[PDB]
Formats: C-alpha cells, structure tokens, sequence
C-alpha cells in the first residue's frame, strides 16, 4: 500500500506572488536537470546529433551551472505539452488528511537562477494543504503520460472549492491572504468622497 | 447628478474601462427593479466578484449581489442619506462569489454542473488577485510606532488601565469592556492601520486587549491559576520578576507533547476512514421511497440539518434552509439514508443524502468524505473538557468499544450521536448518517456483514469484528493481519462487500 | 557619530524609561521627529509608483 516512486523530487517551497495562473508551478534549475534527464537526452540526440554518452555527460555537467542550450530545451519541452499549460505533476503535503493536501499542478517554468532551490507555489493554493514556508519539504511526482494526467485531474485545485461541511457554500480555503486584504480595505474604505448628503448639495 | 448605470452593462466593460470610471456617487440599476446608491470603489470591487456571471449573459442580477445592498433608493430620502454600507472582508468577497454561482444554478433550473461553477469561482478569485495587486500598488498598508501612538493615546483607552480591581471581574469584564466599546465605535480611529484591520477581520480583539489593556491571569503548566494578575499590557512591558515569570509559563504551555497528539489523531483518522470507505457511491436523482425518518429538532442541531429534505404538510418535500426556528421542539419526517432503496448495494441517492451532496465532486467515495469531515474538525481542535477526551468519546460510541450496539434501530441512535457530535464540533446530519450506516450489518446470526438495504432492516456490530469479516482486502490494511488468516470463516464462500484496497492486494489484477 | 552616520545607543535591560512616553516625545518634537513621508518603488508591473500613505523607514538587526 505504498512505494518509493521513480521520477520524483523533494524541496522546500516559496510563493508566486506576481500575476499568475493558480494551477502553475515553477521548479528550480537543479531539480529540472535531474528530473527531466531522459526528456533532455531525447532532444539533445535529435537536435544536436549527440550520442547517448555525450548527452548524459552534457546533462550531468550542467546541473550546477546555467547553460543556454539547456534553457532553450526546457521551454521547448513545456511548450510541447499542448494543449495543457505544462507538464502535469502532483504536489503532496504531509500529513495527508483532506482533499487539498494532494493537488495537481502544471510545470510551466524552470527557474534560471541556480541559487534558488525551492519550488514556487501559487499563493491561492496554500490554505487548502495548510502549507507554510517554515521548513516544509513537499513531494513532487511527475506524470509520465497523458493518461495519468487526465486521471489526476480529479485532484485539481478547483475540486476543493465547494464546501463539504455546509450546503451551498464556498470553503474558507478560497479566502485571500492577509497582506492583500489590507491593501484592498485601505483603498475601498478610504474617506475620499464627501457624504452623500453633501454630494447632492 | 447621480449618474445611473446598469448592472449587466458594467459587467460587459473591459478591465481598463471598469477601472476608468469616475470617482463619484452613482446609482446601480439591477434586474430585480431596485437601485443601489454607492461609490465607485465599492462598485468596482463588486463587479470583480461577479465574474461567473460573465459566462451567462441571460442570468438576471438581483440587487443583493452589490456589496452596499442595504442602501436602496426609495421615495423617502430618510432611508438612504445616512446608511452605512457593508464592510469589505476576505469572507465577504467569498460570499459574493458564492451568491453569483448559486444564482446561476437556480436560474438554470439546477442543470449546470457544479464542477463548472467551482472552476469559475476559483478563476474569478484569481482574476481579482491579479487586478487588485497591480492596480492598487499605491495603496499598501503600513505599520510603525506612529500608528501605535494613535490607539494608545485615546483618552478612554488610557482610563481602562487605571483604577481597576485586580480580579477576574475587574479586568476581564469592566476594563476589557471599555476598550471593546472604543474599538467598536465607527467614528474612532479613521484610517488607522491597526483598527481598520480589526474591523475587516485582519486582527482579533483577544490579542489587542492583552496589548493595550491588562494582560490578566496566566496559568501554570498544570492549568492552575495564580492569585495575582499581570497589571500591564505588552506595549508598556512586563519588567518585574513575579509577573514576567508567570507570563513565561504561557510559552511553556504553548509547547506540549504534540508528538503524542499527532500519533493519536493519525491513528484515529486512519481507523475511521478505513471502515467508512465501505459506503462508496452517491447517485444523483431520487429513489422514490415511502420510508421516512422521525427526528427531533432542537436549537443545537437545527444548523446541522441544512440541506435535509423533510416532508411538510400536504405531502410535499422541502429542504431545511437553516432558519426554520418554528420547527424547534417538534418532530419531522425526513428523507434519510436509512430509508434509501437505490439498487446499488453500496450507494445511496441524492435526495436521501441531502442537498450537501451537490457540493461533492463527481465520483468521490462518499464514506471517505464523512470521515474526513469529522476527522478534520477534531484534529484541528485537538492540536489547537479536553478535545482528546471528546475524540475518545466519539471513537468508543461508534466502534462499540452508551454504545452504538446498544440501540436497536438507526433512527433512535442518530439524535443521540448528532447531539453528542454537534455539542463540541459542527457536523452535518448527512455526515452523521453515513458514519452510523457504515457500522450496520444485515444479519449477525447468519454472519452476513454486508451493508443492509434499506438501512432500517439491519443491526450494529463492533469495529474489530467488521474490519476482519467484511472483506479480506480491507482486513490486510489495518492491524494483526495474521489473525484473519487463521479465522475459519474467511475460507467459507459468502457474499461480501468490496473495499478500495482490494485492487492493491492483487497488484492490479481483475 | 558623523563618521559612522549613527549614534550607538546603550539600552540596558533595566533602563528606567517609560517607552510610550518616549515615543510621544519624539512625535511631538521639532528636533528629533523622524521623517514621515511617502516612498517610491517599482511594482511587479514595472511601473514607478509612489505610495499614498506615509511610510517610516528604520533599522532592524537581521541574522
Ligand atoms: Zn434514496
């Protein structure tokens, strides 16, 4: 009833606070090179006429340093996952109790800075797994084909939106974070207009 | 004066056009015939919460969708000239998104897939985050000692720190009462970062009172209280040995043996989930059963009955909306899980389950949902009368070691469990019925441990006997896997229910 | 002080000072009132913006 799976990764997490899609994931450079070893080897052999020995040597050589050729291949792999946004994967948070501790995301970007060894996560999907940034190592599992990508759609982030406690209600997991709310109320509830009685004169 | 806009017209604007509306008071005209007087910023926020309605052009927009829905323009000017509108909170924004999706669901005649609406809701929240964080980059909130001085220097706050009886009554009720009165006045602390967050739910009064008023009585590690209180707040500081030391015991109390708590909660969650999984499918529709269930309705369980279909007078079905106070103290005939006649030997229909089944994603194990809902609330309370005793009490009742096996019918046992569960946590009746139903067997005499159909023709059984005699696949996943292998009954051809773990025992073969 | 650009402050744990009384003195002072104004920064959209509220900048010991 359990296993140590192949094609997996494990790292700490950070946030995607810039404008983004809620179901996209950014993985660090080092994780991308080792996880996508055979995807890159396929591209290197075809495009650059490398042998298998040369391709394996090329990939392992550039795990700890940035390489422009590898970076171009990463985008080509992501762009070739159409019509999906990226490469399907599942992110697990422990302990696993509720739907939300296991979510399906799409890898859409490999970070170009090698000093960042964290998986950037959307800020809109942090409440459901009760995930925080204080030493939380999450488990990533790459989906090998399209058949499993469709199967793991059942745990997409939108599947925990509707509350399971009270009918016709949206779960509290969808509520915005503190810093964003403070900005909005600083704008909406400002006394920037005269009272309505004075407005009518 | 007082430019007039149409609700649907505003929703059709592009984002650049919406943010370009003038700073003014205006009238928003809705499809229900009413009009709302408000300002542009509240209107702009409300339109962003109407995103699901963008995909359905013919759905009317009633006036309650607007945030300031209480300021309705009427003939008498004394009804809107000095009316205070709603307060923007993270919960309020979610509620207006909730209103939009269920307005679409009702208008469509309950024909739109709820999974489609759930996708629209999160997408709408995503669009709200993208637009607000970019357009409102000039309206960041800040904190400094300047904000602290504003609240600290208020005359009434400074009077709730002097001439106080050093007792529980003098501090927690009189002194704390005065500060709460000041913080709740809408005319005080206008534009203050700390107070504005408190009104919108960002802050909480419990922490603020211990900061601006007297700290109070901390307890020792054995939950024993001290005779003398802490006569100062956090902002001023605690600089004497006695009060500082007793305050430290709170930090000691914060760190406890959560490792044991994690071990116990994990074991409890695993145990309940394994047995609950025997109730698998939830089919939409109505089974047309004449079997109803008579349940008392009380003030404690009225909220737990939301979504349950009950037969009112003249023989028609209506569902509890949660505010039927006139039903308290009476007995109604409910459509119940125990009365279902669905052909599926491990499934029930939507009507018997209740309206809460609309929210469940398609194809989900309904038994696991009930166990997760109960486990989530208990685990949250236990980790954050002890709730550990509460968890042990629920476990002993359901698993029969005042045990569930004592009762002769499920109908008589549900109110007892519902009252027990809803006294500490909040558990829906639909979840309560599923958990009780999982512990039912057809015939103990003939050792038929399958679920009974309908559920009123069955009996109760202990947890240990059920986990070892229903299906060997489920048995191989709990404890003492050697014992079922020795049981002579395991080798006799019987009709048995199946468990989700059956496939993994065979490695995937069928 | 001029060379360092900062007056180092000795603050013993048993200092007999009313903290909020000292804060009130600084705010109401014509000499030692800290500068309290707007700040400018480049947002996540690449636009140079300035805040509507007054923002105070101060030091913190970080590790
Ligand atoms: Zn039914």
């Amino acid at each position: 009833f359990g296993a140590r799976l192949n094609a997996t990764a494990r790292a700490v997490i950070t946030s995607i606070s810039d404008p983004h899609d809620y179901d996209e994931l950014h993985i660090p450079w080092g994780v991308g090179c080792q996880l996508l070893k055979y995807h890159l080897t396929n591209k290197l052999k075809a495009k650059f006429n490398m042998t298998t020995r040369e391709a394996f040597s090329f990939v392992y050589e550039n795990v700890l340093q940035y390489n422009q050729i590898i970076a171009d291949l990463f985008k080509e792999l992501i762009a070739e996952a159409a019509p999906y946004k990226g490469m399907g994967c599942t992110f697990h948070r422990n302990p696993t109790l509720q739907r939300g501790s296991t979510q399906q995301f799409f890898i859409t970007k490999v970070k170009d800075d090698i000093n960042d060894n964290s998986i950037s996560m959307s800020v809109l999907c942090l409440k459901a797994p009760n995930a925080d940034f204080d030493g939380d190592q999450l488990n990533l599992t790459l989906m090998p084909d399209v058949y499993l990508t469709k199967a793991t759609e059942r745990i997409a982030p939108h599947t925990w939106v509707l509350s399971i406690d009270e009918p016709h209600e949206i779960s509290g997991n969808l509520e915005l974070q503190g810093p964003v709310v403070e900005t909005i109320i600083n704008w909406a509830h400002e006394k920037y207009l005269p009272p309505l009685e004075e407005w009518l004169k | 004066n007082l430019n007039r806009y149409k609700a649907r017209d505003l929703l059709n604007l592009s984002y650049d056009d919406l943010w370009s509306l003038p700073s003014e008071w205006h009238l928003i005209e809705f499809d229900d015939g009413k009009t709302v007087v408000s300002v542009d910023r509240i209107t702009k926020l409300s339109v962003l919460c109407w995103y699901p309605l963008k995909h359905y052009k013919d759905c009317p927009i009633p006036s309650d969708h607007h945030i300031d829905f209480n300021r309705i323009l009427t003939d008498n000017p004394k009804d809107y000239l000095n009316v205070e509108g709603g307060r923007v909170t993270s919960k309020a924004m979610v509620k207006h998104l909730n209103k939009a999706i269920w307005n679409i669901y009702d208008w469509s005649g309950e024909t739109v897939d709820p999974e489609v609406l759930s996708k629209l809701a999160i997408e709408g929240k995503n669009w709200l985050y993208n637009q607000t964080t970019v357009k409102l980059s000039e309206y960041l909130a800040t904190l400094s000692m300047f904000d602290i001085a504003e609240v600290y220097n208020h005359p009434k706050v400074r009077e709730a720190n002097h001439n106080i009886e050093p007792t529980t009554y003098g501090i927690e009720k009189i002194s704390y009462g005065k500060v709460k009165e000041v913080f709740n006045d809408p005319t005080q602390f206008i534009g203050n970062s700390i107070i504005e967050g408190l009104r919108s739910g960002t802050q909480k009064t419990e922490q603020l009172l211990q900061a601006f008023a007297w700290r109070g009585f901390p307890t020792d590690i054995n939950s024993d209280i001290f005779k003398y209180p802490v006569t100062t707040g956090y902002i001023d500081g605690i600089w004497n040995l006695y009060e500082n030391m007793i305050e430290s015991r709170s930090g000691t109390k914060a760190l406890l043996y959560n490792k044991e708590l994690l071990r116990v909660t994990e074991y409890f969650n695993r145990k309940s989930q394994l047995i609950a999984q025997y109730v698998q499918r939830l089919h939409p529709g109505d089974c047309k059963t004449t079997i109803l269930a008579e349940y008392p309705v009380t003030k404690l369980t009225l909220k737990a009955f939301k979504g349950k279909y009950y037969q009112k007078e003249d023989g028609k079905l209506d569902w509890i909306r949660g505010n039927e106070t006139h039903l308290i103290g009476t007995k109604q005939k409910f459509r119940s899980v125990f009365g279902c006649n669905h052909p599926d030997s491990q499934g029930i229909c939507m009507t018997c389950y209740g309206r809460l089944g609309i929210n469940i994603p398609k194809g989900t194990n309904i038994g696991q949902v009930a166990a997760v809902s109960m486990g989530d609330k208990i685990t949250s309370a236990v980790l954050s009368v002890n709730m550990y005793e509460v968890m042990k009490r629920f476990q002993s009742f359901l698993h029969s070691g005042t045990y569930l096996k004592n009762y002769k019918s499920p109908i008589e046992a549900l109110p007892v469990f519902a009252t027990m569960a809803n006294e500490k946590i909040s558990l829906n009746i639909s979840h309560c019925e599923i958990l009780i139903y999982a512990m039912m067997i057809r015939s103990a005499q003939y050792r038929d441990y399958r679920l009974p159909k309908p559920g009123i023709n069955g009996q109760f059984e202990k947890y240990n006997r059920l986990m070892q005699c229903r299906s060997l696949g489920g048995a191989m996943a709990f404890e003492k896997q050697h014992e079922p292998l020795n049981n002579p009954g395991s080798f006799l051809n019987k009709m048995r229910n199946d468990h989700p773990y059956d496939l993994l025992v065979k490695g995937g073969k069928l | 002080v001029l060379m360092d650009g900062f007056p180092y402050i000795y603050a013993p744990v048993d200092d007999p000072v009313d903290l909020m009384a000292a804060v009130n003195k600084l705010i109401n002072s014509d000499k030692y009132r800290p500068h309290y104004g707007k700040v400018s920064y480049r947002d996540q959209a690449g636009k140079w913006v300035t805040t509507k509220d007054n923002v105070l900048m101060g030091p913190l010991y970080m590790m």
